[PDB]
RNA sequence: CGCGGGGUGGAGCAGCCUGGUAGCUCGUCGGGCUCAUAACCCGAAGGUCGUCGGUUCAAAUCCGGCCCCCGCAACCA
RNA sequence: CUUUAAUGUUUGAUGUUCUAACGUUGACCCGUAAUCCGGGUUGCGGACAGUGUCUGGUGGGUAGUUUGACUGGGGCGGUCUCCUCCUAAAGAGUAACGGAGGAGCACGAAGGUUGGCUAAUCCUGGUCGGACAUCAGGAGGUUAGUGCAAUGGCAUAAGCCAGCUUGACUGCGAGCGUGACGGCGCGAGCAGGUGCGAAAGCAGGUCAUAGUGAUCCGGUGGUUCUGAAUGGAAGGGCCAUC
RNA sequence: AAUUCCUUGUCGGGUAAGUUCCGACCUGCACGAAUGGCGUAAUGAUGGCCAGGCUGUCUCCACCCGAGACUCAGUGAAAUUGAACUCGCUGUGAAGAUGCAGUGUACCCGCGGCAAGACGGAAAGACCCCGUGAACCUUUACUAUAGCUUGACACUGAACAU
RNA sequence: GUUUAUUAAAAACACAGCACUGUGCAAACACGAAAGUGGACGUAUACGGUGUGACGCCUGCCCGGUGCCGGAAGGUUAAUU
RNA sequence: GUAACGGGGCUAAACCAUGCACCGAAGCUGCGGCAGCGACGCUUAUGCGUUGUUGGGUAGGGGAGCGUUCUGUAAGCCUG
RNA sequence: AGGACCGAACCGACUAAUGUUGAAAAAUUAGCGGAUGACUUGUGGCUGGGGGUGAAAGGCCAAUCAAACCGGGAGAUAGCU
RNA sequence: UUUUGUAUAAUGGGUCAGCGACUUAUAUUCUGUAGCAAGGUUAACCGAAUAGGGGAGCCGAAGGGAAACCGAGUCUUAACU
RNA sequence: CCAUAGGUUAAUGAGGCGAACCGGGGGAACUGAAACAUCUAAGUACCCCGAGGAAAAGAAAUCAACCGAGAUUCCCCCAG
């Protein structure tokens, strides 16, 4: 039968252009007040999958 | 996504945004594409017809992609700026 | 950690806020201060409200 | 024991040695104090860590009467 | 966080209960009295009546924010 | 409005009484050859009891589970995250239940800037006043200070005063550093808008390095982004934040 | 002391000599009054101790009688087994050697015996640890839940009061 | 007397006796989704449970804790409304 | 059980100093053979006159093959 | 008269040696306890698996018991060999 | 075989013979190879029919953004050197 | 009292067995989640009742989207 996807994969990433995949940065949730308002500002864009765990993500969403 | 006893990649980072919608029945258009139509008229049902869009598609976008030789009469449907000029060029019409 | 968190909310009657800390105990009296609000692109007063 | 505790490591140091081209803003020394300050074209951070504020070699130097090292960046 | 109830001489409790109003149990001192500690009386020191503002002639008594103590259920990543 | 009385009648509770539901493991009759069961007559009880649904309590009676790792075996004890030093072999990094210490904050000024200033300790003299307050002067030269551990810094002071203030700004960010990654860190400059200064300039928190917690799930505020026929709305998203 | 760790407590009795036993003392680590206290005749394949009788239990074994064992005839297993042309010693060595090194000794093959070694055979150690195993048991572990219990509504009605 | 059939026969269990406690009979309790059955064709001098364990002398103080029994003035408190 | 040169034995066959010999390995060389990997140049049957070099190997990665049963090729071919 | 005594059958099973690939998946010989009782035994019947039964040892429930046996879920799962 | 390491006195095998372990299905990804190529290919099904039809679809030829929307740009921001 | 319950006849039908498939009533656990309780396994195994050659379903108080489609079932898509 077919692949399913890995459900919450599919929520946190979405491939892009190239065959990449964005995802927005972790630790921009809550307890905000402490952090830095500059490493929120950094926090805000998303971001590509590092070339590590882009595998991991990959393996995740067969269909992407 | 099993990482040994840490917490994996994807339930590491936040999920983000929504699915719309509104986006499922929307459609895009190269200029290659308005050459396979038939009667030199693009409606949303005659791209239908040619097979090009699909049966449920509500919305579609002309695109600077590709190129248009013939002129072209597209109808009740959104085209971008240099698609346009593109179909001005070849001589082409575009009515709302 | 006795330092409260509290809420900058701004004069000009946009609901842009800072936010940040406050000893309640030795000081009683309201935080006011000249903030820069990002959505009116002026510095205003933002007096303090509590953080809700 | 009350003893098994150490911080991890902060990988301090001089990054960009002497006559190393850098680009500007290349961080040329993480350090505690300032000890090495900043000399010409080098910035210095707020953990006094210095930088390249423009492109060019790394000159470290003896400066001053307090016999101090100075960090310049020549350009080429 | 939501709701309710309280902050009253040194302590707790009445006076709020729809303004015109500081009493109760002790505690302390002094006097009388006893062999007397006591029991008992007389006399007195001791209260922005949580804090502040408002309605009003008049508030601890009505209300608003704020602070604290307690109770309440509630979920709590 | 505070406070009740009068005349007229709609849910509460608390009894009294009754009978017609219901109960009867009371008596007699019948099906019937039958201590079952049913029907009848009758007495007692009686809208209680008892059952169903919902509901609070109790509930090892029963069940499903659970009950960490490191560890010179395991248990017991100790430890688990973050910072400083040493171990660490002069780049970085580097282990042990190796040797020493700290943090889970604080501060609307202890932040910004402009202007000014220079410490510990000792000796001598000096009312109360003494080893030690406050005042002189010399020696002294940072042996002091750093809001707190340790290390590295610090007179251009980053140390100590005073004036005026919010840059403890919003959007960004070349380029670096450090991490397996999640991340964490430094950052000139550009746009907007601000403060201090005559001006050059400096200011995107604090001398620096601890002071912290991913995701999910929710809460509050903003935002026409979305809105399941359409207009709305709900919910969702995006920014802020708990 | 079925309880006393220290402890073979101390004193006495018993014995030539008594960590046991009996009697006391009390200094009860840590008895104690129906998870009974203290007594107690009788009973006990009950625990401990002492004595008489008796004895091969022993000093210290001897002989004898039978059943095996031994030889012949007939039948005829088993555990075990990588292969073996299967010595000692000293050393070495995955750290205890028939097998390696050095060395010594040893004609080939039975039978009866013995059991020191073959880390001999018999059971994928029962001890110990480990596994995000198992099971049962436990409780004021968590979550449930049968049962017991509370109320509301239902089956369920009529008057009359307070 | 009984017990670990097959390593434990005992000081273990049982026992008559004692005590507490529940139970008024459609009994308590138990087995039963229930009907019903046991208790018992018994009825408080009876039955169940618990402990103790012939007999003799006896059985002391504590109700703060955890249970259990009684109490309901207040506080708190579900469904419902 | 000698048992603390491996043994015999040794006054050197021990030790120090200098030298010249020789033995000594699957090291290097010699001759023959196979294979991989690169060059350069042929003039090809896509490899060849040649020329360097490499070729221990567990986990593991890559490449090329043998053989077995069965289907087609096969009512073919071998086989009393 | 007697859960009286001694002692055969009968019921047991304390010691012992033997046996431990046994004559026997618990026996033997020698001794041993009860032996009119809470005895023992035959035949038949009832109690069923989180269930029975248990003078209670977690005993026993067909040489199996801290949850029987047989089939099924089922090729459970096994970071282990 | 397992091991840092086994002649090991660590595991396993008495011997032989036979059997005894990386499969299959469906998805997906990369590599080779063949087809066609800005196109490629059909699925069920029709069709006695491995033909041919069938292009429903799928993948590709455009991305950016949470999204509306825009589009060789786009998002970010009041605006980007 | 009538009646009713009951009773005696008479006729017709039913009973049980059977592989799988089907509809309904009940309904696990191991397992996966690298523990485990929500969840998963799975409405699966199993137990029970009823039927037929098939069963079940079925002629819109259905979709859709301002155009329209026109009962059920089944297959491929839509689409992991
Ligand atoms: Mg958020
Ligand atoms: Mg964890
Ligand atoms: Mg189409
Ligand atoms: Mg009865
Ligand atoms: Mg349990
Ligand atoms: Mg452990
Ligand atoms: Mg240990
Ligand atoms: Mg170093
Ligand atoms: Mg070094
Ligand atoms: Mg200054
Ligand atoms: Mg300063
Ligand atoms: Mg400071
Ligand atoms: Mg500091
Ligand atoms: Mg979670
Ligand atoms: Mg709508
Ligand atoms: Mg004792
Ligand atoms: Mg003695
Ligand atoms: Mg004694
Ligand atoms: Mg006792
Ligand atoms: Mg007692
Ligand atoms: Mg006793
Ligand atoms: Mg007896
Ligand atoms: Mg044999
Ligand atoms: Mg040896
Ligand atoms: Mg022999
Ligand atoms: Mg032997
Ligand atoms: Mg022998
Ligand atoms: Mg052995
Ligand atoms: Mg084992
Ligand atoms: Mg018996
Ligand atoms: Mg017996
Ligand atoms: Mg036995
Ligand atoms: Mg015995
Ligand atoms: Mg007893
Ligand atoms: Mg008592
Ligand atoms: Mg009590
Ligand atoms: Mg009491
Ligand atoms: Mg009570
Ligand atoms: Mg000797
Ligand atoms: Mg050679
Ligand atoms: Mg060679
Ligand atoms: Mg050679
Ligand atoms: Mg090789
Ligand atoms: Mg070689
Ligand atoms: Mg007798
Ligand atoms: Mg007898
Ligand atoms: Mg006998
Ligand atoms: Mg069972
Ligand atoms: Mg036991
Ligand atoms: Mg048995
Ligand atoms: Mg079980
Ligand atoms: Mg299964
Ligand atoms: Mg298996
Ligand atoms: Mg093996
Ligand atoms: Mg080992
Ligand atoms: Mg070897
Ligand atoms: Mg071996
Ligand atoms: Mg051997
Ligand atoms: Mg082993
Ligand atoms: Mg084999
Ligand atoms: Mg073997
Ligand atoms: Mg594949
Ligand atoms: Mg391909
Ligand atoms: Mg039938
Ligand atoms: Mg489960
Ligand atoms: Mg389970
Ligand atoms: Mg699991
Ligand atoms: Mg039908
Ligand atoms: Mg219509």
């Amino acid at each position: 039968p077919k692949i399913k996807t890995v459900r919450g994969a599919a929520k946190r990433f979405k491939k892009t252009g190239k065959g990449g995949f964005k995802h927005k940065h972790a630790n921009l949730r809550h307890i905000l007040t402490k952090k830095a308002t500059k490493r929120k500002r950094h926090l805000r864009p998303k971001a590509m999958v590092s070339k590590g765990d882009l595998g991991l993500v990959i393996a995740c969403l067969p269909y992407a | 996504g099993f990482e040994g006893g840490q917490m994996p990649l994807y339930r590491r980072l936040p999920k983000f945004g929504f699915t719309s919608r509104k986006a499922a029945i929307t459609a895009e258009i190269r200029l290659s594409d308005l050459a396979k139509v038939e009667g030199g008229v693009v409606d949303l049902n005659t791209l239908k017809a040619a097979n090009i869009i699909g049966i449920q598609i509500e919305f579609a976008k002309v695109i600077l992609a590709g190129e248009v030789t013939t002129p072209v009469t597209v109808r009740g449907l959104r085209v971008t700026k240099g698609a346009r000029a593109a179909i001005e060029a070849a001589g082409g019409k575009i009515e709302e | 950690g006795i330092r409260e968190k509290i809420k900058l909310v701004s004069s000009a009657g946009t609901g842009h806020f800072y936010t940040t800390t406050k000893n309640k105990r030795t000081k009683p009296e309201k935080l006011e201060l000249k903030k820069f609000d990002p959505v009116v692109r002026q510095h205003v007063i933002y007096k303090e409200a509590k953080i809700k | 024991t009350r003893n098994g505790r150490d911080s991890e490591a902060k990988r301090l140091g001089v990054k960009r040695f002497g006559g190393e081209s850098v680009l500007a803003g290349s961080i040329i020394v993480r350090q505690r104090g300032t000890k090495f300050h900043a000399g010409a074209n080098v910035g210095c951070g707020r953990d006094h860590t210095l930088f390249a504020k423009a492109d060019g070699k790394v000159k470290f130097e003896v400066k001053g009467p307090k016999n101090r090292k100075f960090i310049s960046i020549e350009a080429e």
